[PDB]
């Protein structure tokens, strides 16, 4: 489980080798808590293939506005320093996979 | 109507056996502490498949067609403490020493001493069957009783009765001398068992921690998962009804085993929803079927989707809210699976739900990724045997050094069989 | 079709060799009349395997209370002098069979 | 902190209790198989109201007594609840009550009464402050009805100052068969009416319908019906477990001792497969939401309690609802609102409605009329007559129910 700050985003996400999934979230977001246990399973089954990161938008208000986030939870797939795909809202552990499989 | 006898060997075997029988009693409406039913009522379902009736209906009883064997007495003592007058006391056989985690003790030493009694109880159970359809052997193979005597008894079973189907349900250790005992047991499970369903403790541990939030999972937690799967697999044999697709152990293994050299199976269950919420939170059919075929749902530390399916059975039970949807889904899965050796895809349905889920499914598969689980084991065995770690343990016990090489080679012959089936 | 009294129950039902199904019933019971034609079919198809008996609870009030009958119709399966199974209420000719098949 | 004991009786009663206790354990963070809580930390809320403690760093034991005249349900609870319950408080006999009120009240139930009362004596004594006893039982059979009525009477004779709430499961009309159930129900009703301090009804017919229509189960199981009851019961007791006593709760619900029958409703009734607060309240009060086969909105409310559970505007919609209820005019009314932080494990937020409503009369008159169908021809008369009841005694009890109905009929002006 990788926690991020605004200061660490550059190195952790953008300068990163290999694919990375970022969960922009908050404590006061019902649906965000819903997928917290789901995201842990993917951190196992996509070992080496993916790294899973989290950014809490309350304590780090600087990053989300840069990416045009419309709400939370927002899953962002990064490859180099680039957004590959986007998932908005809480979802099944199965729809998440089909999303990861194709990109 | 087919009869099944369940033989359980060693700690794991018997603790699982106790949990299985309690659940089956509850499914059939049989009092799990006394073998009785309420006044005037018979059990639900085809109870005689797994139970025999003792005496009149007044003071009488329904008795699990069960035999429990151990060397150490703690576990069978515990069964006696928790299970009233359910079991036939003559079918709970133990001694005094444990096998001290030594396969050779169970196969050649103290195990040989228990065999005539155990075999004699098998005789009695067999003969009191209208039509015996199979024997299920419940055991862990990381210790010395389940592995050694489990090996001894399956061999013995096949020599004396021949034609009776014998299915092993075998628990595998999670990453001591466990890798040694597993490998030694595997030989017999390869050559003599008609089929072997693995339960990988590593996967069970993860599921219990992951899906259920148990920081320090116990064996009780792991046994819940096994019990559900066992109840679910045996439901085709224990119930009848207008929509209930009755399936014998014979028919099941026939469809799951395409060649005698490929008879190792894995299973998945759904829903894996935490017991905490069991009846309050339900999955729809979609999520349920989706989950069933997910790599994170199999009772094996590996990924069936990255390998190839030789064969498959989906065993559904309980409420069916939307049969066109379920058929559409299974048909879609059937066309999505990585295939080899011609495949089978069998679907069973049982009306009767289990005691904890309104609807549930068990997936049994003959899949080539079982090679991964087995590979993990052999790498650990080789790591100890390369330097002869606890080798004298087994040498001073009757096995010869060259004959354990034969068993390491025997298991390798099985791991190569499944690798060849993939490519 | 075997009719019973309280006086004949002992010999006819309890001292009887082979399995026996007893229908506790009344004329003023709607559901009891419903299964009267059904019970005749079973008297044919289970020849030797079963004998089918009837006890009218109005004219023989003594027997039902001994067996803890909660209402009518009640089907009781006897083997020796013992109640094997119990069916309460009117039912299909098919559910009746599955009930007889298993016991 | 007031203590509550739960005495469950017969098949239904004990099956419901088993599920009640598992749930309440989970809500408090108590392990339902051992009675233990995570090492060091304690159970959530006012746990001592329903549990009592054994050792130190120790086990939590439900203030529970389970009774049956047949052994198999209590044996199921033993098989499936580890060391949770006090073994001395699980009491069973062998032969059942054969669906006969009289066996429960005059026959075999009379014989277990002393043991049961002894266990009550013990659970009452170990309470620092006994707030109430709750009796869960179905009243269609012989044990929950006959023994249930016997125990209630015994309890009020000896303790008297202790409030007794009966949670009574009523039987749905049988169409496949003619059964003794109406007799048993009416016989039990007499006691519920004269001795219990309140009786909360659970109509099996409505629960089936709710499972079939709102939960979407094609053909509901008894286990579905019990889960409906469990969550209502978890909700009612929530106000006492996180605090108000059973006595304070019944005081506000009951304005006259001759009008102490209650119905309840639950929200959300969504299938086991998250709602706005205004719509949750709207649902909670709809006729099709009550755990009885009647329409509360077409009768009058004597008194109301809403107990909200979970996560302002909440006070506005409840106020609006208050003003829309048809009220009994000369009888004193109450509209009590409760809030509890800790949620049901089922739903992130939920509400229970407890209500004293004149429509209970249509439910009771349905029972009376099914009885009269049987009694007009002395249908199963000798079942009861040959067990200690007289013909005159049956009539007296039938008249007692008619009087209960009449009470609520009068309350509706
Ligand atoms: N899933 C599960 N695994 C168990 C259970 N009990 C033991 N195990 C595992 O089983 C393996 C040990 O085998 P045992 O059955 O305990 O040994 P045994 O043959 O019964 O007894 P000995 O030969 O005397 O040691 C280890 O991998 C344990 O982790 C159980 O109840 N459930
Ligand atoms: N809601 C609900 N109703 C039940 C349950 N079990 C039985 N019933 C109903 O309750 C009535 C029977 O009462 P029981 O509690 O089962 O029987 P008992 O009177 O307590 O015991 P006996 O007289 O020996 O039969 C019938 O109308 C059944 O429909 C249950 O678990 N939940």
């Amino acid at each position: 489980i990788i926690h991020l700050t605004d200061d660490s985003f550059d190195t952790d996400v953008l300068k990163a080798d290999g694919a990375i999934l970022v969960d922009f979230w908050a404590e006061w977001c019902g649906p965000c808590k819903m997928i917290a246990p789901i995201l842990d399973e993917i951190a196992d089954e996509y070992q080496g293939k993916l790294t899973v990161a989290k950014l809490n938008i309350d304590q780090n208000p600087g990053t989300a506005p840069k990416y045009g986030i419309r709400g939370i939870p927002t899953l962002l797939l990064f490859k180099n320093g680039e957004v590959a795909a986007t998932k908005v809202g809480a979802l099944s552990k199965g729809q998440l996979k089909e999303f990861l499989d194709a990109n | 109507v087919n009869n099944t006898i369940v033989v359980s060997i060693g700690q794991a075997g018997n603790q699982i056996a106790a949990s299985f029988w309690k659940t089956v009693c509850l499914e059939h409406g049989i009092d799990p502490l006394t073998g009785q039913t309420a006044p005037g009522v018979a059990p639900r379902g085809n109870w005689s498949s797994f139970f025999s009736k003792l005496g009149e209906s007044s003071s009488g009883s329904y008795v699990p067609r069960a035999i429990m064997v151990d060397l150490e007495p703690s576990v069978i003592d515990n069964v006696k403490a928790t299970s009233g007058s359910l079991f036939n006391p003559a079918n709970l056989i133990s001694r005094t020493e444990g096998a001290g985690g030594n396969f050779a003790v169970g196969y050649l030493g103290a195990g040989r001493e228990v065999l005539p009694e155990v075999m004699s109880r098998l005789d009695y159970e067999i003969d009191k069957c209208d039509n015996v359809g199979g024997i299920i052997v419940l055991h862990a193979i990381g210790g010395g009783t389940g592995s050694g005597f489990g090996a001894l008894l399956i061999e013995s079973l096949k020599e004396k009765y021949g034609e009776i189907p014998v299915l092993s349900c075998a628990v595998l250790p999670s990453p001591v001398t466990e890798p040694y005992n597993t490998v030694f047991a595997l030989n017999t499970l390869r050559r003599s068992a008609d089929a072997c369903l693995i339960f990988d403790n590593e996967a069970l541990f993860d599921l219990a921690h992951r899906k259920w939030n148990i920081e320090s999972p116990t064996v009780d937690d792991l046994n819940l998962l096994i019990t559900e799967a066992l109840a679910g697999i045996t439901a085709s044999m224990r119930f009848s009804g207008f929509l209930t697709v009755e399936i014998s152990l014979r028919e099941l293994l026939t469809n799951l085993v395409p060649q005698p050299s490929l008879h190792f199976l894995m299973c998945a269950f759904a829903p894996l929803t935490p017991p905490d919420r069991s009846k309050f939170e339900e999955l729809g059919i979609e999520e349920m079927i989706k989950s069933l075929f997910d790599n994170g749902s199999v009772f094996a530390a590996c990924s069936p989707m990255e390998g190839r399916f030789l064969s498959t059975a989906v065993l559904y039970r309980g409420i069916m809210e939307d049969k066109p949807l379920a058929d559409a889904a299974l048909a879609a899965m059937r066309e999505k699976l990585p295939l080899t050796i011609p495949t089978a895809f069998k679907i069973g349905y049982v009306e009767q739900p289990g005691i904890s889920h309104r609807k549930s499914m068990v997936l049994l598969a003959n899949n080539t990724e079982i090679a991964r689980v087995l590979d993990r084991i052999c790498h650990n065995f080789d790591k100890l045997w390369q330097r002869k770690a606890f080798a004298n343990w087994y040498l001073n016990e009757g096995m010869s050094e060259e004959q354990i090489n034969v068993l390491r080679a025997s298991a390798q012959e099985l791991v190569q069989s499944y690798q060849v089936a993939e490519e």
